[PDB]
């Protein structure tokens, strides 16, 4: 993480698709290094189909520059997350901030 | 006229990690002459036993994901490099970790051995996310000196085939931080003599008195050649 | 650059420092004064030189 | 095979045998200068500071 | 070669009217003014050799063996007028004029 | 390029007169730097005479320049590559000593290149009259816009 | 050539009608194989591994 | 604010402290600035940059060193580099460079 | 035809216009 | 576990007083820890017998002038510090120098004593001018460990006890046939001649090990 910073690092991490941002808010049902399943809050949930938003994380893979692009889950089992919360760091992202 | 030898006085333990040993009978300036020379040998060439080879269940290489664990295999390997243990009469031992069920897997869930002492049973190896998710692993721990990275550990080859044997980097060393401070100690009659307060920091796998002796051991052995000089070749 | 800041800081003098005023037989025992912590790198001193 | 024995042989063939070192914008003739090789672990070229 | 007006002067003149040493002194001092103003040390020698190359060629005046108006190397001419001062016909000749290129 | 030291001594007494630069104020460059390492066109006298300081063509090294500076010597004529009698090259005496070694220039060194390289390399530091394009106008012989007449 | 032909005769190796094109690790780069892909033309029989 | 935050740190305002050489163990004259800087590793990594060739492949059209195996064609020797050899007396170095 | 080669060319250049 | 002890060690002496030893191979960083810890004990805590106190014939303070010698009182003292001495069975001996007459006063012009050994009878003490000129003083030489300057006397010369004149250690990288980096060690010393360089570093390193006597098994 940058110890000295500006405050844009949150904005850069999320706006770039490298991180995984919550589609809808709720509580985490299942946490694996592979996937993340969020059980949606009722206000955010559509009446039909009920649902949960399932985020399939990108795992170890080749970048254009031959660097490694790998996602890691930043949340813990059964934790409240609201829509627009950082779900998983990408490469060079820490807890929603940008660590280069 | 002639000289004076020192000795260790009170070795004051504070934490299993850190402690303050003290050496009272030091002549003029020898507190500095020793403290740095000891700091030198203290931080570097101290024996330690760090995990080396780890063979797990369903995993071919460190770049995979175990279904049912939120830690990537690479990250679990990294957690092991920081597992502090101590053995006694075995120079390498293989520990079997077994656990399942939702929850954290600490360093206390392993199988105890006669020489196994887990100095941090709370040390987190990885978490476990699904009711009936199960992990078995063979953890090969050896003892040695210095820093041996996993890369230099691939030249012997000669069929280390076991695709599932993931080497990790060897950190062998107990010492974390060494600091020495010399404050002037006056024994009632002598002009001026000094003390040595050596404040150290440890992973909890070595007691202060054992360490400082074997430290000093190497010194005279290196000075051995130094005394007479046979121009040897 | 690094080297000349070394030599500049080396041959320079302050007004009052350890070893001020003393005298030495030659550069050999001058280093012996400094390395042992007796004399400051910059102090005014007469020494025998050849 | 990189047998260990070759390293001593390389120190022989290296000893008195200058190599030419050059930088990108060669301007004056000192842009190229001859040096005596010193074997270095690692992939970086070490260059005497004064030059 | 005096100043009949003001303003800069063409180095062609200085060579022609004032002479070879004058113009070479002019170039080196003017170009060296530029560098030294920046704190650049360049021995005047190097500038002199470039100058020598600028005037390498010359234009004949007199005659007897060469082309009268031909621009040509003063190297050739000088070795050739030595080849006439005691060789063949004096012939004449020939006088040239150093040129600035 | 193709300019190379060929002969040893063209044997010309000819050379250029070296004085300090004295640009409008005080001594923008001394005499000693201007003449160092060059070779004398003719013997130089003291302020008084029947005194040969430097005998005809002699390399002026550090001692010789200081012996001239001890005395009040104000002006010196020096053999130059522009005056060298050698055809198709430079006589070693007319050039100078300069090299990475202090000794007189060897027979056969290609001086044109080292001359050109030496002039071109510092050119990064010049400005954009004045500056680097001003240098080029000099070397291009270019006639100024509104010249004087002599 | 003759001396190669003698060479095969002495050491009794049958010189193949096939040349070795195999893809090999570049000199000096060393790592762990994390994946393998096999793309095949339509109509050629997929080998065992594929 | 920075100096004030250093007060709460218990750390000096100067941002400098005394440091001791780990070799001789003696002090360092003058205080030196120690702190925490965020630092990046660019990918100019030396075992990318490093190349060496003895005798490699050759371009057909002009017989010249050309890398085909990634044992790279030799370093490209230029006009300016030739002048550097021309300023020096190195004739044989130059001949061997552009011939053998 | 300079530096180390200057000895050579010289030795060859003279061989020319001779016999 | 087990450790590395060096091999190949060449001491190429340049005169009996001065020398360059080199000792390879030393494991990582051991070149400085040794090189510095021994430099420490050589320059600092070494035993030597160097002049300390000087009581002069006709003059009480350092700001005066002796009739008949072109050497300033301060400058002769410096000459004394470079007079190298050794005692044998005595821990302090005080020598009376007497000589007179036009000429240099050397170290063979002193009074030889049974346990007294002057390692440089050629050592120039001072010159003498014309006519007569007279000089004799009882000069008190003491024993100690180190360099004890005149300043540290509060209740005189600076005591130069150590025989060492200059110690330098240089750590260069030593390559064992299949190891990465080991260090070499170049220790270049200079001595006043009352101990030979090779001997000293033994007793130097000796004093070191003597302190370890409570830790080693
Ligand atoms: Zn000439």
């Amino acid at each position: 993480k940058p110890l000295v910073g500006t405050g844009m690092e949150r904005a850069v991490a999320v706006d770039s698709g490298v991180t995984a941002v919550a589609k809808r808010g709720g509580v985490v049902q299942y946490v694996d290094a592979s996937r993340i399943v969020i059980k949606v809050n009722e206000d955010e949930m559509y009446p039909g189909e009920a649902g949960i938003d399932i985020y399939n994380l990108t795992k170890y893979t080749r970048s254009n520059q031959n660097t490694c692009i790998n996602q890691m889950p930043c949340v813990s089992l059964g934790e409240p997350v609201e829509r627009g919360d950082v779900l998983a760091d990408g490469p060079s992202t820490d807890l929603g901030e940008l660590a280069l | 006229t002639e000289f004076l030898k020192p000795r260790l006085v009170d070795i004051e333990q504070v934490s299993s990690t850190h402690a303050k040993v003290t050496l009272e009978p030091l002549e003029r300036g020898f507190g500095h002459t020793l403290g740095n020379a000891l700091r030198r040998i203290l931080l570097s060439s101290m024996p330690g036993c760090a995990v080396t080879e780890v063979e797990i269940d369903g995993v071919l290489h460190e770049y995979s994901t175990k279904e049912g664990v939120q830690e990537d295999i690479l990250e679990i390997l990294l957690n092991l490099k920081g597992l502090a243990v101590r053995v006694q009469g075995k120079d390498e031992v293989i520990l079997t970790l077994n656990k399942s069920g939702i929850g954290p897997v600490t360093a206390a869930d392993i199988t105890h051995d006669g020489d196994v002492e887990i100095v941090k049973p709370q040390h987190v190896i990885c978490h476990l996310t699904d009711e009936n998710a199960s992990i078995s692993m063979r953890i090969k721990v050896q003892r040695g000196r210095g820093y041996v990275p996993a890369s230099t550990r691939i030249h012997s080859e000669e069929d280390e085939r076991p695709i599932g044997r993931l080497l990790v980097d060897a950190c062998y060393s107990p010492v974390e931080r060494i600091a020495y401070n010399v404050e002037a100690a006056r024994v009632e009659q002598r002009t001026d003599l000094d003390k040595l307060v050596i404040e150290m920091e440890t992973n909890g796998t070595i007691d202060p008195e054992e360490a400082i002796r074997r430290a000093a051991t190497i010194l005279a052995e290196q000075l051995e050649a130094f005394v007479d000089l046979r121009d040897v070749r | 650059q690094d080297v000349v800041l070394g030599l500049y800081y080396m041959t320079r003098d302050c007004v009052n420092a350890k070893g001020e005023g003393m005298v030495l037989t030659g550069p050999k025992e001058a280093e012996r004064l400094y390395r042992s912590g007796l004399a400051s790198l910059h102090a005014r001193v007469k020494v025998r030189i050849t | 095979r990189e047998e260990a024995v070759v390293w001593d042989i390389l120190d022989e063939v290296i000893r008195e045998h200058p190599v030419l070192l050059n930088r990108a914008p060669t301007l004056h003739r000192l842009g190229i200068q001859a040096f005596e090789p010193v074997l270095i672990e690692g992939k970086a070229i070490q260059l005497h500071p004064l030059v | 070669g005096d100043v009949i007006s003001d303003g800069p002067e063409a180095p062609h003149d200085i060579l022609r009217l004032r002479g070879v040493h004058a113009v070479t002194r002019y170039i080196v001092n003017e170009v060296q003014d530029v560098y030294r103003l920046q704190g650049v040390k360049i021995n005047d020698k190097h500038i002199e050799v470039i100058v020598r190359q600028m005037l390498r060629k010359a234009t004949i005046v007199n005659a007897g063996s060469s082309d009268f108006l031909e621009g040509e190397q003063v190297e050739y001419s000088r070795v050739k007028i030595a080849n006439r001062e005691l060789e063949a016909n004096g012939k004449v000749g020939a006088t040239y004029s150093r040129d600035l290129l | 390029q193709d300019l190379v030291v060929t002969e040893d001594d063209c044997g010309t007494h000819e050379g250029i007169m070296m004085t300090p630069v004295i640009e409008g104020g005080d001594v923008k460059e001394p005499l000693r730097d201007r003449v160092l390492g060059r070779v004398t066109a003719e013997d130089v006298l003291k302020p008084g005479t029947a005194d040969i300081l430097v005998p005809r063509n002699t390399l002026l090294h550090e001692q010789w320049c200081d012996l001239l500076e001890e005395n009040s010597v104000d002006a010196v004529k020096v053999r130059s590559v522009v005056s060298c009698d050698t055809d198709f090259g430079v006589c070693a005496h007319c050039y100078g000593r300069d090299l990475a070694r202090g000794h007189i220039i060897n027979k056969g060194e290609a001086i044109g290149v080292i001359a050109a390289q030496s002039i071109g390399e510092p050119g990064t530091q010049l400005t954009m009259t004045g500056g680097l394009p001003r240098v080029a106008d000099l070397f291009e012989a270019r006639r100024p816009k509104e010249p004087a007449i002599l | 050539t003759p001396e190669e032909k003698l060479l095969r005769a002495i050491f009794g190796e049958k010189a193949s009608d096939v040349k070795d094109s195999s893809l090999r690790v570049p000199n000096g780069v060393s790592g762990t194989v994390i994946d393998v892909q096999v793309f095949t033309r339509d109509g050629v029989e997929k080998d065992k591994r594929a | 604010e920075i100096k004030e935050l250093l007060k709460l740190g218990d750390l000096p305002t100067s941002g400098q402290i005394r440091l001791y050489d780990g070799r001789t163990g003696e002090q360092f004259e003058r205080p030196v600035t120690v702190g925490y800087m965020y630092m990046l590793k660019l990918n100019h990594l030396v075992d990318d940059k490093m190349h060496a060739r003895s005798t490699g492949s050759y371009s057909l059209v002009t017989q010249q060193p050309l890398g085909g195996k990634a044992q790279f064609g030799g370093q490209r020797f230029g006009e300016m580099e030739v002048w550097a050899l021309e300023a020096y007396g190195a004739a044989y170095t130059l001949q061997e460079m552009l011939t053998v | 035809p300079a530096g180390t080669g200057y000895a050579y060319h010289q030795d060859r250049m003279r061989r020319r216009a001779a016999g």
